[PDB]
RNA sequence: UGACGGAGCCAGCGAGUCUAACCUUGGCCGAGAGGUCUUGGUAAAAACUCCGUCGU
């Protein structure tokens, strides 16, 4: 808790957010991120698969502000019955498509118009080792985009025997709510690392230091592995950016 | 190929011309392509790699 | 039976440019028209000169 | 609402299209840091 | 229609030049078709949507006329549509 | 014998009255088949009405449905250089000569 | 070993491969019941011989047709093709030359094409 | 929760709370 | 002789260790050259059959 306590971090976000309404050229940038500098190289393939950062303080965001794609297995028929019947996961999601529907509908231009309309991009977890190759190269660099793997069912796999197919609307909604409040982080093989920690306009400073400190705990503890305690060997430092803006220091060891 | 001349009009100057890569094969230089500005078409005695560097030599 | 007016620009030619309501769309438009038409003036020549 | 209004309504659609022979019309620390970055590499 | 701006040929006003195309000047006159359309389309059958005027010109171009149409009055102003209506297939209310 | 059982005007638009609810609610610019769908859905108003069978605390209720959206817990899915290029065409082509 | 013929029939670049056997009047088209062929408007198309000769005769074969190439309608015409000509052979191996006789007569008087290949070779003149 | 296909799975998944399920 | 969504299903040509983007925001290492990562923007079988909705 030692990085809320002390004011650079304060002063830093303070300059950050009073740049971005003074410099047209951030007009659009609206996200916080966190640059994490590891002490030694974490040996984490780069997987593409997001992990989420539980944030227990404050929440990032609700279901009902992002526009929520979800790609599912082929038929989809199941599983976009269920959902938009059921009076929680009626309205949930933008829009239900399929794999191979994805895939035929949408090429080559299509793909960029349909990054811009979706915010935020959710896929049953079978599919989406597919993805990569469907929804193309804008989706997968950058990490504002990344797919998220969610499981439709509690349903469990045994080897030898053969899934049942079901659909919960109350397990599907209840996992898009944790992906949405809480941030997510992708592994790489490397010191640096990108967390997203706030947005502006729409989250106080004190805030957003809680938000960090979370991050920082939950990355930091090894108790929390497989999907925390990656960042072993301490932080030599950490930023704070938006996407266009410089980074700027909020922590050095 | 791309990043031998800025412009089409480049290339209208330079359409005919001779060219060769770094691994020997010969070539011309076809036609300029509308899009984008300074690409053009070069049609080479065999297939050429992406690794390879034309050249024109100039004086 | 319902009446109408026909509409028509007085002293028409067709050869003449179609009357256009904005001066800076209108002028544009000359300005384009005059960039293709000098450029592939140009593009010619020079590939002429060229052969 | 006041009957005198629909009075005015009921003379208006008697009242109430070319005839005849009508003619057509006529017619600062953000910046502290922005050079601490460029000196560094410059110092390099 | 033709050059001088393009204009309708007439019989009275444009002699020297219907001369230089070789047809005979006497049948020049579009005030008889204009003059037809005039009564045609004020007539009270017209009024009752019982009427439908077409018009070929002597060149064999076929023009259908909308009952609706209000053609203008003076003769000088219908010359400036037709024009427009040779050249332009067509007219907008 | 005795048995006892066109247009609207809703937020600045007239809708038919015989049109179906939610495709009359379609019309209103910014209004989708989905969010009149959603709309009608929250007003509690039967979607297989006709817009002249709505009665008239309904069509408030759609009302405010539209103009307090976030209040009503809607997701928010719902909610020159041409003569400078000629100049430099010119040089060349005098150039050229 | 059982008693069975194998016929083929072609339409433009759609082949069918027919294998008829002795057996209990089971009909499959690409491992499916012959009632299952698209599309449903020209089914009878692919019915049209087994009409004609009637059912009686299927009664006591299998025939089983796997198809490959060309759209629908060259896919049908070659289903119904490959048939015709497997039910003949069959009938002229393993069954007396006047059934054989009886069904080519049936058979050519609705639709030679039933049983020679409708080939539109192109002809320059 | 692990299915051997995917091994992707028991990382990266979403992590779910009584106050996640519980309605709005 | 429409638009939207879903479902069913049918080709034939083609096989060089060869096949294919651009511009940015920053962290770290490195004497340099450069290496690695991070990040926002720009660019990039169909017909056919069936079912459902709106409606000209």
């Amino acid at each position: 808790n030692d990085i809320i306590k002390s004011g650079l971090a304060e002063k830093a976000l303070k300059a950050l957010i009073l740049q971005c309404e003074e410099n047209p050229s951030l007009k659009n940038d609206k996200d916080i991120h966190i640059i994490i500098n590891t002490g030694k190289k974490m040996g984490i393939n780069r997987d593409n698969i997001p992990r989420i950062i539980p944030l227990t303080k404050y929440k990032l965001f609700k279901p009902r502000d992002l526009n929520i794609l979800l790609i599912t297995k082929d038929p989809s028929a199941l599983y976009r019955e269920t959902l938009t019947k059921d009076e929680h996961t009626s309205e949930l999601f933008k829009e239900i498509i399929s794999v191979k529907n994805l895939r035929r509908r949408f090429k080559g231009s299509k793909l960029t118009q349909l990054y811009k309309d979706f915010d935020l991009v959710v896929a049953d977890y079978r599919v989406h080792h597919l993805l990569p190759e469907v929804l193309g190269s804008r989706f997968y660099h950058g990490s504002k985009k990344l797919p998220y793997m969610i499981r439709m069912s509690k349903e469990v796999k045994l080897k030898r025997q053969q899934m049942v197919e079901k659909c919960d609307p109350i397990y599907v909604r209840a996992q898009l709510r944790s992906i949405c409040k809480n941030t997510s982080y992708i592994p790489n093989n490397d010191n640096c690392l990108s967390v997203r920690v706030g947005y502006i306009q729409k989250h106080s400073i004190p805030e957003i230091l809680q938000n960090i400190q979370d991050t920082i705990n939950f990355l930091t503890d090894k108790s929390k592995r497989p999907q925390g305690g990656v960042i072993k060997g301490g932080i030599i430092s950490i930023f704070v950016k938006t996407s266009n803006s410089t980074s700027l220091p909020i922590y050095q060891f | 190929i791309k990043d031998m001349f800025s412009s089409a009009m480049e290339v209208a100057r330079f359409e005919g011309a001779q060219i060769k890569t770094v691994s020997g094969i010969r070539g011309e230089i076809k036609r300029a392509l509308s899009k984008p500005e300074g690409h053009y078409r070069a049609a080479f005695e065999d297939k050429i790699l992406m690794s390879d560097i034309v050249i024109l030599r100039s004086w | 039976i319902p009446t109408h007016a026909p509409k028509y620009e007085e002293n028409f030619n067709p050869d003449k440019k179609s009357y256009d309501p904005d001066r800076t769309r209108s002028e544009i438009n000359k300005m384009k028209a005059q960039l293709k038409k000098e450029r592939k003036f140009t593009m010619k020549e020079i590939r002429k000169d060229a052969k | 609402r006041t009957l005198r209004f629909y009075t005015s309504k009921i003379d208006q659609q008697e009242n109430k299209r070319f005839k005849g022979d009508d003619d057509i019309p006529y017619k600062d620390y953000y910046q502290q840091v922005q050079r601490g970055k460029q000196d560094k590499k410059i110092s390099r | 229609t033709h050059k001088i701006k393009y204009v309708l040929l007439n019989c009275d006003d444009h002699q020297g030049l219907l001369k230089k195309m070789g047809r005979d000047i006497s049948e020049a006159r579009p005030d008889i078709t204009h003059q037809c359309l005039l009564t045609l389309l004020d007539s009270p059958i017209n009024k009752a949507g019982k009427l439908q005027v077409y018009i070929q010109t002597s060149r064999g171009i076929l023009i259908e006329v909308n009952p609706t149409v209000r053609i203008p009055r003076t003769f000088k102003r219908f010359s400036g549509l037709m024009v427009q209506l040779l050249h332009k297939l067509s007219i907008r209310s | 014998s005795l048995v006892v059982q066109h247009i609207l005007r809703l937020l600045n638009t007239n809708v038919d009255g015989n049109i179906k609810i939610v495709y009359a609610l379609t019309t209103i610019k910014g209004v989708g088949r989905r969010y009149s769908n959603l709309v009608c859905k929250k007003a509690d108003v039967d979607l297989h009405k006709r817009a002249g069978e709505l009665t008239q605390e309904e069509l408030e209720r759609i009302v405010q449905i539209m103009q307090n959206p976030t209040h009503y817990k809607i997701p928010a899915w719902f909610l020159t250089l041409a003569n400078n290029v000629e100049s430099k065409l010119r040089d060349d082509l005098e150039r050229l000569k | 070993a059982v008693p069975s013929v194998q016929t083929f029939g072609k339409k433009k670049s759609a082949t069918a491969v027919a294998h008829v056997k002795a057996g209990k009047g089971l009909i499959k088209v690409n491992g499916s019941p012959i009632t299952l062929v698209e599309p449903e408007i020209l089914r009878f198309k692919v019915y049209e011989p087994l009409l004609l000769v009637g059912l009686d005769k299927f009664s006591n074969i299998d025939i089983r047709v796997r198809v490959t190439g060309g759209g629908h309608v060259s896919q049908v015409y070659a289903i119904r093709q490959a048939i015709a000509k497997g039910l003949v052979a069959y009938h002229q191996k393993y069954v007396d030359e006047q059934s054989k006789n009886e069904l080519k007569k049936a058979f050519t008087s609705y639709d030679r094409t039933l049983l020679i290949a409708d080939s539109r070779r192109p002809e320059p003149k | 929760v692990k299915d051997h296909r995917y091994p992707g799975l028991t990382p990266g998944l979403a992590p779910v709370g009584l106050s996640d399920e519980e309605d709005s």
